[PDB]
RNA sequence: AUGGUUAUAUGCCGCCCGUCUUGAAACACGGACCAAGGAGUCUAACGUCUAUGCGAGUGUUUGGGUGUAAAACCCAUACGCGUAAUGAAAGUGAACGUAGGUUGGGGCCUCGCAAGAGGUGCACAAUCGACCGAUCCUGAUGUCUUCGGAUGGAUUUGAGU
RNA sequence: GCUUUUAGUGGGCCAUUUUUGGUAAGCAGAACUGGCGAUGCGGGAUGAACCGAACGUAGAGUUAAGGUGCCGGAAUACACG
RNA sequence: UGAUAUGAUGCCCUGACGAGUAGGCAGGCGUGGAGGUCAGUGACGAAGCCUAGACCGUAAGGUCGGGUCGAACGGCCUCUA
């Protein structure tokens, strides 16, 4: 009861039915993996310029 | 009703919806949770992870009463005052005319935090508190009495 | 003998007529496909979108969700529209003076709404005070609070809440939830 | 409201102003056509007179009729012959003579026949298989507001316009081309000419680059 | 039985370009990466630390972290019917900056002052690029460049 | 027999269930009842409560 | 409702293209050329005649 | 009379259906013929979607009152689910702030003849934070001197705010 | 652009080109594309896959592949062997 | 959507498209019974049955004439199996 083993036939016509897709790329990417001194320094650097921009609208 | 289902419209056609290949057999893959561990392995991870195994300790005779404490947050507190009371009390607000609030009666074991009362002075009977719900209830000028 | 760079007969994908039969609902749909074809405001359109919506599609909108947008610079004195159920909101303490239109008001909403002054008027008053849609502020409940879209993806490392009857221990917190029983997530 | 003729002579004195325009223009495109053919008739003379050789230039426009039908294409010249707007047998497009051009007509070359088309053809393709899109839904030109009020912002405003801005090609040709619906040409009136079609027009078929001689298809096809 | 280790079919891949072998010369050290340059992905095989996979081999990605002796590169991959965004923490020794990216940089100072030229001078810019045209007609002389008439020519064997 | 993002039931029916299904058809007829045994109790009980 | 065409029906051929009545006028289509007497050079000849 | 139906003649074409199968007219299986019967149903618990009533609530119908009596109508207290999560558990328990900052964002508002500029931006999407629980670290005033756990954190964690 | 939910399916086969085992096979197994399965029409007499071309019901015209002595619609055409 | 005439799920203009197994979805045809209605049909002939007789619908089917027959049965709006 021999078959066969192993075919890409029809996969690459499969794959474009729905027409393969991008990863549909973002402003502001994540910091996940990000270095994570530079990360942690990054919190500060972002609230002392939010600190400093309300500062301007006193 | 039967007269809007989707049997009346395989009237005609062979397999009733179920495949010329496939023709849909009695128990195929098994009875129920059959072989969750073996070929039903790849549905229980992912959707079900965590389903095998045993976590923690055993409780015998344990009785839902004893851990009856159902939870009120500072968001509302008020709705256990009646509406043609809440204006009134409201208003006015200051001390040696407080509504002391029966949060035991009212149907709750437990005092919450969650947010922004007025700057009434309320008193608040209660069995448990937080920290952070004592803390809001006195800046608003009131107490909470422990009762049992 | 064509070669078809789409899929041939395909419908819109959006709906052109509410699903309901509640009849004065499609008479508030006469009334805006009038509007939204001979007006040429861009608000009329939108309104007649949001008529045909389901109820899934149409969350309901706090009272206390109004008067947050109330809150917005110059959007003190506009007239909110809420294309479906304003609710009442016991955790807001003081309600400003503005109108509402909305297809249904609860009970509670609309006791508070005109206690501060404020006049519950419906959508076709609405198209009587404004067919332009002057002064309006369109406000839209949340869509993504609903207890569905927990489960919605579901998978390993996406955190995204298993279905499941009984919650607590011994349901589903074992191999595959925690590093000490095999894998975690 | 007057409106009987207090608008309507206003509305038929605004069509002779446009009429107008057109009647002078389509005699400046015909003066300019002239001129074109004779110098370059001239130009290949007094080198000939001069001991040299005028090389023409080269042509900066074809027309390409898709000649296979849809069964049985591999998926990048399909694709190809998806982006060239040649869905069905028989359809025809002119395309602006680049080398990112040049590449897809080569690629496409076993499934359609190609040349260089004269104003004659163009001028016939344009009055009797001329269809513009607009909001897409296929219109038929058969009058010149159908084009002025489609390409107007483009200077082009009759049908004259039109085939200036594909025969001489123009700063605007992508739009005027991509303004005309794909011309649905028939089979050729006389026939093919050949037996079998499918191999090149050098060794005797019909595709591939059939240069000026793509005039003696197209005007059996149109 | 088969093998699909990490670094199976990799024999030429990884080879170290005959007489180009040893140490590594030091501007691969010297480089500057930051967070957005586009890199190109090209194994070093002398270095076997912090090598990639052999699928990215020739792949062109963006840095997105920058550490101390590698940078973490964003790769999409191919993968089913859609492309999964893939991030690799490679030593600089497998890198190398895109000159690609320089054709881009270099054309946009030239695209922006060519920009700034035409506004004090009557713009009409025309700043894009245009592919290969087509040839314009000319005239070739003879003079001194008479024909040479070529037949064909008949077969021989010559061996 | 497991294939779905569906929650996992539990449902006891591995017995001889049907041979025990009770209907309550006759709710209305044992709450008349029910009222008529109250009043013949009165009757009897006569000017006592219930 | 029905698409006439031109290059026949001539009122049609005549709404588009207001320059075709004034083509059949001076007819346009028909000119001649001038006639000019150049003569190529003889290298031509000779590398057109040549074996 | 045209036309329609029907039988027949003529020209060309047309292999028994159903099924399993890569492939059935098959020298594969069932089918002599006819009439009637004949196969995705109901229930318990659920997923998505939709419609409807109400809405931080909701569900009258276990039961009681009633009735023209298995209907219809009316109702108290409970309880179920929801409004709080997280931990194995003891337990603890959701605002620094316009309930945050940025990037888009329909709609509305102001100027304009328009093109456009600016303001406000619901939902939704990306991001960086803040809050609550668990884990790990820190251990203030105090102390039945070993209890207490303030304050501050952390490439940790949650089916949360 | 995005999301949910669910069916059937998880025996395949052939053709061009590349290619493995085999003396080979209407053999066994791969790669890419196109087909058949799932598909009728014109041609190859006949045939699942080849060539042409993919199909709502009709009318007119033109052709594709294939053909034009007769069966058989269409030259017992013309030209050089 | 402006009435004083009736379909706004309407009517009308415009363009393109139409193969199909397993399978999904939609719009309908028919049967047994239930609620409402047509103050419906019917011993002066209901239902059934027969009819190379007619009409409508792409179709599922519906309608009419003639014969036979003798006691009940349909159209429409919904419910149900």
């Amino acid at each position: 009861a021999k078959s066969k083993n192993h075919t890409a036939h029809n996969q690459t016509r499969k794959a474009h039915r729905n027409g393969i897709k991008k990863p549909k790329t973002y402003k502001y990417p994540s910091l996940k993996g990000v270095d994570p001194k530079f990360r942690r320094n990054h919190k500060h650097a972002l609230h002392g310029t939010a600190k400093a921009l309300a500062a301007a609208k006193k | 009703p039967s007269r809007f289902t989707k049997t009346r419209k395989h009237r005609g056609h062979v397999s009733a919806g179920k495949g010329r290949i496939g023709k849909h057999r009695k128990h195929p893959g098994g009875r129920g949770m059959a072989g969750g561990q073996h070929h039903h392995r790849i549905n229980m991870d992912k959707y079900h992870p965590g389903y095998f195994g045993k976590v923690g300790m055993r409780y015998f005779h344990k009785q839902q009463a004893h851990f009856w404490k159902p939870v009120l947050n500072l968001d509302k507190l008020w709705t256990l005052i009646p509406e043609d009371k809440r204006d009134q009390y409201l208003k006015s607000a200051s001390k040696e005319t407080a509504p002391v609030i029966d949060t035991l009666a009212a149907g709750y074991g437990k005092i919450l935090g969650k947010g922004r009362i007025p700057n009434v002075p309320v008193i608040v009977k209660a069995r448990f508190v937080s920290k952070l719900a004592e803390e809001k209830i006195r800046a608003a000028g009131g107490v909470v009495e422990l009762i049992a | 003998g064509i070669d078809h760079t789409s899929k041939q007969h395909k419908r819109s994908g959006h709906r052109t007529a509410p699903k309901s039969d509640n009849v004065y609902l499609k008479l508030l749909v006469k009334l805006y496909t009038f509007l939204a074809r001979r007006t040429d405001a861009p608000f009329n359109k939108v309104v007649l979108k949001a008529l045909f919506l389901s109820k899934i599609n149409r969350p309901p909108v706090s009272v206390s969700r109004i008067a947050r947008a109330l809150k917005q610079e110059g959007a003190a004195n506009k007239t909110v529209v809420v294309v479906g159920t304003v609710t009442d909101d016991a955790r807001i303490f003081e309600f400003p003076k503005t109108t509402v239109a909305a297809l249904r008001f609860t009970a509670g909403a609309r006791a508070k709404i005109v206690k501060a002054g404020g006049e519950c008027i419906t959508l076709d008053q609405l198209a009587v005070r404004a067919p332009k849609g002057q002064n309006t502020l369109i406000l839209r409940g949340p869509r993504n609070s609903r207890e569905a879209v927990r489960h919605f993806g579901m998978g390993p490392h996406k955190g995204k809440a298993p279905r499941i009857l009984s919650t607590g221990r011994k349901f589903e917190r074992a191999r595959g939830r925690r590093r000490s029983k095999g894998f975690k997530v | 409201a007057e409106q009987v003729a207090a608008e309507r002579a206003a509305r038929k004195a605004a069509n002779k102003e446009k009429r107008a325009i057109i009647l002078e223009r389509n005699a400046a495109y015909q003066k300019e056509y002239e001129t074109a053919e004779r110098n370059i008739i001239q130009a290949k003379r007094d080198a000939k007179a001069a001991g040299s050789y005028y090389v023409e230039a080269q042509h900066k426009l074809v027309f390409v009729v898709r000649i296979k039908g849809i069964n049985k294409i591999p998926p990048k010249p399909r694709k190809v012959l998806q982006l060239l707007r040649l869905t069905r047998i028989n359809s025809g497009t002119f395309v602006k003579v680049t080398k990112a051009t040049l590449e897809l007509l080569k690629l496409i070359e076993p499934y359609v026949a190609y040349g260089y088309p004269s104003y004659s053809t163009i001028r016939q393709l344009v009055y009797k298989r001329g269809f513009g899109k607009i909001n897409k839904q296929r219109v038929p030109l058969s009058d010149n507001a159908i084009i002025e009020a489609n390409l107007g912002k483009y200077g082009i405003l009759s049908i004259d316009d039109l085939i200036h801005e594909i025969i001489t090609v123009g700063p605007h040709f992508k739009q005027a081309n991509n303004f005309l619906w794909p011309f649905k040409l028939s089979n050729p009136s006389g026939g093919w000419g050949v037996p079998r079609k499918f191999k090149h027009f050098i060794q005797g078929g019909s595709f591939g680059n059939r240069e000026e001689f793509i005039n003696k298809l197209v005007k059996s096809m149109n | 039985g088969k093998s699909h280790g990490y670094r199976s079919r990799t024999r030429y891949m990884f080879q170290r370009d005959f007489r180009k072998h040893g140490a590594v010369h030091l501007s691969t050290y010297l480089k500057v990466y930051k967070v957005g340059d586009i890199v190109d992905i090209k194994a070093n095989g002398s270095i076997q630390k912090g090598m990639p996979h052999k699928f990215y081999q020739g792949k062109t990605g963006v840095v997105y972290n920058v550490t101390k002796s590698s940078v973490g590169v964003i790769i999409n991959k191919m993968v089913g019917n859609r492309y999964l965004e893939k991030r690799l923490n490679l030593r600089v020794e497998h890198i190398k900056h895109s000159k690609c990216r320089q054709e881009f940089l270099e054309r946009v100072k030239a695209n922006a002052a060519k920009r700034a030229e035409a506004k004090a001078q009557g713009v009409a810019v025309q700043l894009k690029r245009q592919p290969a045209q087509p040839r314009e007609s000319r005239i070739v002389s003879t003079e001194g460049n008479v024909p040479q008439t070529l037949a064909p020519v008949p077969y021989e064997t010559f061996i | 027999a497991i294939s779905k993002n569906l929650p996992i039931l539990k449902n006891h029916f591995r017995k001889h269930w049907q041979e025990r299904v009770k209907v309550h058809f006759d709710q209305a007829g044992k709450k008349v009842s029910r009222r008529n045994a109250r009043a013949t109790r009165a009757a009897k009980i006569a000017p006592r409560p219930l | 409702v029905l698409k006439k065409n031109p290059l026949k029906n001539k009122q049609v051929l005549l709404r588009l293209n207001p320059y075709a009545k004034v083509f059949a006028a001076e007819k346009l289509g028909s000119k001649k050329a001038e006639k000019t007497g150049t003569k190529p050079a003889a290298v031509f000849t000779e590398t057109l005649k040549h074996d």
